[PDB]
DNA sequence: ATCTTTCCTATTGCTTTAAAGGCAGAGGACTGTATTGATCAGTCCAAACTTCTTTCTGCATGTACATGGAAAACTGGCCAAGGCAAACACGTCCGGAATGATGGTATTTAAGAACAAACATTCCCTGGTATCAGCAAGTACAGTGCCCTGCTGACAGAGCAGGAGACACAA
DNA sequence: TTGTGTCTCCTGCTCTGTCAGCAGGGCACTGTACTTGCTGATACCAGGGAATGTTTGTTCTTAAATACCATCATTCCGGACGTGTTTGCCTTGGCCAGTTTTCCATGTACATGCAGAAAGAAGTTTGGACTGATCAATACAGTCCTCTGCCTTTAAAGCAATAGGAAAGAT
């Protein structure tokens, strides 16, 4: 009989879907065929780099004694570190509000 | 005799105040009137998304806010301190648009 | 009905408020004016896109996902009503 | 009801779980995880398929997705990104 | 030739009122002068100089320009409506209260 | 035997005897005028297609390039293209 | 019997290919599907593309009496008309050049006195 | 075989044309680094993305389109070169 | 005396010679050198078709007059006709670069 | 350096609203097998590259002279910041309606799949003209020495009005 | 013969002639670089013939789009009160713009050697064609369970009031 199902994630050790990159790779007309490792490598780097985000969004709302990320403190930890920020230059975070940043020759004597 | 502020005392504590903050800067309804102004000279009788508005006045707002950043480095290029329509020009031209 | 002149809405008091959210210290007199064209400019080159969208679609209602669209063919990515 | 909408909230807030355990998030920065997600997708999915007709190829691979990760993320982010990618795929092909 | 009895105020105002346009440039007058005065032919200079000075001087005179290019060169002299007949009546020498603008 | 390299020299320089009997075009000028085509095209397409998957279209109709030509090109540009493609249809259309 | 073929280039009176176009739609993955009329308009819009940038570029080629359009020329008709370059903003030209342009602040001081070259 | 100071083949002339010909018309003694250091970030970011596409191709020669995709990936679409 | 232009006048001469030419600015086989050692970092022994290099060669060109007029435009701001790192500084960060 | 005023931050209490937790179900992910078309492994060759040599300048480097642009200093006035008071127009909510976007079913119409013919497109061989190289007239504009024309300030020297001596008029 | 008014000579303020000197503004000669004209040449582009793969015609079919209705949700419109924001005015201070000065760091032009570019050849590499092999994805059917919508609970954050410290401004 057909044996237990395992959804790939599992199979991968990821917490993002495998199936639903999978399927979003064949519904969206980037190719004819699809790899069966693709879904896979693409889903554990989405995971990554929601990971790191999330992380510096934590310790920037730990900072700011709040226990939620709010799209304030999601702005402060992309906007502090230099490779985030890179990667987002010319993304807009709605309700995110500039970094904290005075120009030295405006300051009093 | 009454306390006063030097000037530039209060423009870098509301500078302070306002980098610290996330609310919108523009009047709601006002903007949205002009949003609708703007509309109907594509199509008449359009209507509108209240998220859709809410989303243009965030995109003005981060293209301005930008805008000015780049105008305050512009008018410090100078060694002014004051902003100029020249600046804005400046920044609109190498920038691109 | 119809409107008229709401570019005049944009007060003075928002222009300086978002020129120091840019740290702007000092703004001159004549800022105004063309704070207000320019943004005039930026908001017809997206309502155009956005009415685009919104006519190929055959509806009559400018939702948030065109203006995202418009948005993001520009150059200008918004996240947060994107969804 | 309306028709179902599918979004990354679960998954994200399980990488929450893991990374901050004692932290929530907010349904605004929520969505704006969410864009993101999809933007990032978009992105390196655009540049599979670019890579993949360039080469003439009918298919994805991992290995259009690793090149793809490459061009895109800058720095070290690039490189720990693939690692994660190839540890994934290792870990999946051993079944 | 002798040194004529009229004082460079009055040579300018007679050079300037005998003009058909009622001015003349410098060339003009220092041209007008010589003919009419073959004492002026020689020593050019030390006249010439003294006109300027006079004309730089004297308020009664007062400078115009050449609108469509003319010839070229050269400023346009114009008496003073103000002046009036300060030289008449034999004063070629001495102008009796030196016009003045105020 | 080697793989045929496909082009749109041939049309080029038919619209150019076209709209200038006289003059003609270096070899470079066709290949920048090849990759401009190219270009457009991609643009174009890329613009239909990413308007079929917003409204979940399955196909590219004349309406979508109407609506992508609308959106990428300025001004006069965008009407004139416009009412030439229309003009090409009701005459394909006719026969 | 089989009629007589009759290019769609011919049908729809366009000298670019709406065959060729058809391909390419279909092999580029746009789309599932590719309409009828899809080809036609875009073959008759980039046809018309194509005619609009090659007659500024002879109207320039005859400004610099030359009678083969070349990489300048095409520069100069882009960057001349504003609608194409603002479509052709972001894009380089191979061996193309700029418009010629000097900032005016640049030009020589026309001074009214003018001697020989001395300290400031 | 191996390269080590072509930086300084980017010369002070050549930097001076290529000033000259943005309108530039008074330069300082101190463009010359700053000049040098911008084209090779420049090239270094071209160079990165043309590689990569070369190593998925398997190849070892880098071709003209290898270089034209990297261009067009970051914005500075390139003709003339089979793109 | 000998002959010797004023300066500015050179200056300018020669900025409409290179505005008015097409040719190639840079010399071709040094920058063939600072390519293919660019490239060792990324991957050792490769192979460059002539056209890759003259791709290259173009683009750096284009992207340098670009960055030159805009560090122009800049000087010009400043109410100087000399260009200095800052203005490519700043030319660079209105940029985003 | 010390005092007064204003602002900001921090703490405690209330509330409200937004996120976490639970349940239902359905749609889409998972398993298994046959098909097949895509990809991979090995060989070959020609064409494209890399490497070395020599030529031949034309370019970059170096140096020296000096001009004029950048920066520093100073001044002032006028533009903009700070504050106050009155008006107003935004904010928020509440309801009425009418507009339109979504869902469902019949249908109809337009595109994919398959196969064969043929015909258009690409590649290879030949004239002729549009371009490039070099020299040379002619033109355009800069460099600058010179000239004329203005104006400040002072000195030098005649011109006419006021005061005192000598003369003549009045008595 | 004595007392007093007017004329003439002298003095004094006004006015003009003269000089020196420094500044602006414009003219014509000298000189160098760019444009144009001519010829020769050469290379490169258009026109004619052979190969191939791709387009078009025809038929079947099937699924994507169209048309009509229904419905509910969501956006426009108006009304109302409350109060924060905006606008006009006044006061003044300090920052921008203009002027002046200094000198140094940039520009111009000439001298020099060298390495970049061109041509050629040889060596060598490998990109792509070709064939056969294999393996991994797709298609289809069955099934079962993960994810999204709805509802409920509570704690994280917002709001209000108050208190204390930091800092600006003035004496």
């Amino acid at each position: 009989a057909r044996a237990k199902a395992k959804t790939r994630s599992s199979r991968a050790g990821l917490q993002f879907p495998v199936g639903r990159v999978h399927r979003l790779l064949r519904k969206g007309n980037y190719s004819e065929r699809v790899g069966a490792g693709a879904p896979v490598y693409l889903a554990a780097v989405l995971e990554y780099l929601t990971a790191e985000i999330l992380e510096l969004a934590g310790n920037a709302a730990r900072d700011n004694k709040k226990t939620r990320i709010i799209p304030r403190h999601l702005q402060l930890a992309i906007r502090n570190d230099e490779e985030l920020n890179k990667l987002l230059g010319r993304v807009t975070i709605a309700q995110g509000g500039v970094l904290p940043n005075i120009q030295a020759v405006l300051l009093p004597k | 005799k009454p306390h006063r502020y030097r000037p530039g005392t209060v423009a870098l504590r509301e500078i302070r105040r306002y980098q610290k903050s996330t609310e919108l800067l523009i009047r709601k309804l006002p903007f949205q009137r002009l949003v609708r102004e703007i509309a109907q000279d594509f199509k008449t009788d359009l209507r509108f998304q209240s998220s859709a508005v809410m989303a243009l006045q965030e995109a003005c707002e981060a293209y301005l806010v930008g805008l000015f950043e780049d105008t305050n480095l512009c008018a410090i290029h100078a060694k002014r301190v004051t902003i100029m329509p020249k600046d804005i020009q400046l920044a609109r031209r190498i920038r691109g648009e | 009905k119809v409107l008229r002149d709401n570019i005049q809405g944009i007060t003075k008091p928002a222009i300086r408020r978002l020129a120091r959210r840019g740290g702007v210290k000092r703004i001159s007199g004549l800022i105004y004016e063309e704070t207000r064209g320019v943004l005039k400019v930026f908001l017809e080159n997206v309502i155009r896109d956005a009415v685009t969208y919104t006519e190929h679609a055959k509806r009559k209602t400018v939702t948030a996902m065109d203006v995202v669209y418009a948005l993001k063919r520009q150059g200008r990515t918004l996240y947060g009503f994107g969804g | 009801k309306r028709s179902r909408k599918e979004s990354y909230s679960i998954y994200v807030y399980k990488v929450l779980k893991q990374v901050h355990p004692d932290t929530g998030i907010s349904s605004k920065a929520m969505g704006i995880m969410n864009s993101f997600v999809n933007d990032i997708f978009e992105r390196i999915a655009g540049e599979a398929s670019r890579l993949a007709h360039y080469n003439k190829r009918s298919t994805i691979t991992s290995r259009e997705i690793q090149t793809a990760v490459r061009l895109l993320l800058p720095g070290e982010l690039a490189k720990h990104a693939v690692s994660e990618g190839t540890k994934a795929v290792t870990k999946y092909t051993s079944a | 030739h002798a040194k004529p009895p009229y004082s460079y105020i009055s040579l300018i105002t007679m050079a300037i009122q005998q003009a058909p346009s009622k001015m003349l440039t410098l060339s003009e007058i220092y041209q007008w002068i010589m003919d009419l005065f073959p004492y002026y032919r020689q020593n050019q200079q030390r006249w010439q100089n003294s006109i300027r000075h006079s004309l730089s001087f004297n308020d009664c005179f007062v400078k115009v320009a050449r609108s469509p290019d003319k010839p070229g060169k050269g400023s346009y002299w114009t008496l003073h409506p103000d002046s009036g007949n300060m030289f008449e009546n034999g004063c070629y020498l001495r102008r009796q209260k030196r016009f003045k603008c105020e």
